[PDB]
């Protein structure tokens, strides 16, 4: 009945303000830790939230918190917000917190080698002036998500083909690909442009010719059994 | 990062409703009497463009649900289905940024309308629930 009590005290400011506390308590237990974190705000408890925001992914509140006034837990409180943020594949915010605020600017461009923004990547190292790295982590990390694709793409080749020849399981596993491919479907279109700008033409016209061919193959037969057709780049395709 | 004008970059953000982000960089460029004189005037801009739209919309409804009770008159269903749900990822971060800067009363006018326009389509003759903070829900 913590609902209840606050409700009675909505224009009491006063009184209002012990409830947050107990009630926020009772939700830093119930892993909603934005809950717990938000109204630890409203009463001036400004560390017990920063934990709460590093329990929940919210890594901006934390150290917004941490470097307006605890100074000292800057560079720790950080680095733990990656070993959350590097299992759960959230590559992009993890190279956010290693850029302005670790200064590893090497590792910072590998994580968008993993998550496809190599548009970003190639920006960061200019900036700082530090072109080796289009040498060193731009071009293998290209050459890594093209075997990660060219490998997929033959997954659903091999996968559908032996299921077109075969009840119910193999009706789910129709709809289970097309969501993957079109998840993947844009993540591709960032690998076949950056191998354009770095001269990889074979290797880029063998995505494309690959792609298509699977699409192609894929409209004959949930027709039996919505498809998005795929925006093709007019340079290398012939 | 190029023009090192922060209050060009940060007046944007209370445009872009990233003031999760407008937060951070204002304190990270240690220049946070920017929080009253450019995020607090972002705040209620956001409130007042939305809090209108919950109550422009609303009527719209009834007067879509009187008149019909003739063939244009079925797009006008699927619009706002169609910026409802755009404009839901602009409300989630308006209900707390004012509940960090502790306007607990807007913040819960919004968040109440908001369910309140969302149950108002019941009588639906597709749509996505509201995730509503448990901190003012009373």
């Amino acid at each position: 009945l913590y609902k209840h009590g606050l409700a009675l005290y909505r224009y009491d400011s006063e009184k209002q303000n012990v409830i947050y506390n107990i009630y926020a308590k009772h939700l830093s237990s119930n892993q909603m830790y934005t809950d717990a974190a938000v109204a630890y705000e409203m009463l001036g408890k400004l560390k017990e939230a920063m934990g709460a925001y590093q329990s929940a992914k919210r890594w901006r509140e934390a150290m917004s918190i941490a470097v307006q006034k605890f100074p000292e837990e800057v560079e720790s409180v950080a680095e733990e917000l990656i070993s959350s943020l590097t299992f759960e594949h959230r590559y992009v915010d993890a190279a956010d917190i290693q850029l302005e605020y670790l200064d590893n600017v090497k590792e910072a461009v590998a994580l968008y080698c993993k998550a496809y923004r190599y548009d970003i990547a190639s920006l960061v190292a200019i900036k700082a002036k530090k072109d080796e790295l289009l040498e060193e982590v731009v071009d293998p990390g290209l050459g890594e998500g093209f075997g990660i694709i060219a490998e997929l793409l033959a997954d659903c080749k091999g996968q559908i083909n032996s299921q077109l020849r075969r009840e119910e399981y193999l009706v789910q596993s129709v709809g289970r690909l097309i969501e993957r491919l079109n998840q993947t479907k844009p993540d591709a279109v960032r690998v076949v442009e950056g191998l354009c700008r770095r001269n990889m033409r074979e290797q880029a016209h063998q995505i494309q010719k690959n792609f298509v061919e699977v699409l192609d193959l894929l409209k004959a037969n949930v027709k039996e059994i919505e498809i998005h057709d795929f925006p093709k780049s007019h340079i290398v395709d012939f | 990062e190029y023009l090192d004008n922060v209050k060009e970059a940060v007046a944007l953000y209370c445009k872009a409703y990233r003031y999760d982000i407008a937060s951070l960089v204002a304190i990270k460029a240690k220049k946070d009497e920017l929080l009253e004189e450019v995020v607090d005037p972002g705040l209620g801009e956001g409130f007042g463009i939305i809090a209108e739209l919950l109550a422009d919309c609303k009527g719209q409804i009834n007067s879509q649900l009187r008149r019909l009770r003739e063939e244009y008159l079925v797009q006008s269903v699927g619009r706002l289905i169609e910026r409802l749900n755009q404009t839901k990822p602009d409300a989630v971060r308006v209900v707390e940024g004012l509940c960090r800067r502790n306007m607990r009363e807007q913040a819960h006018q919004i968040q109440k309308n908001f369910v309140e326009v969302l149950d108002l389509l019941k009588a639906n003759v597709e749509i996505h629930d509201f995730p509503k903070s448990h901190i003012v829900d009373f």
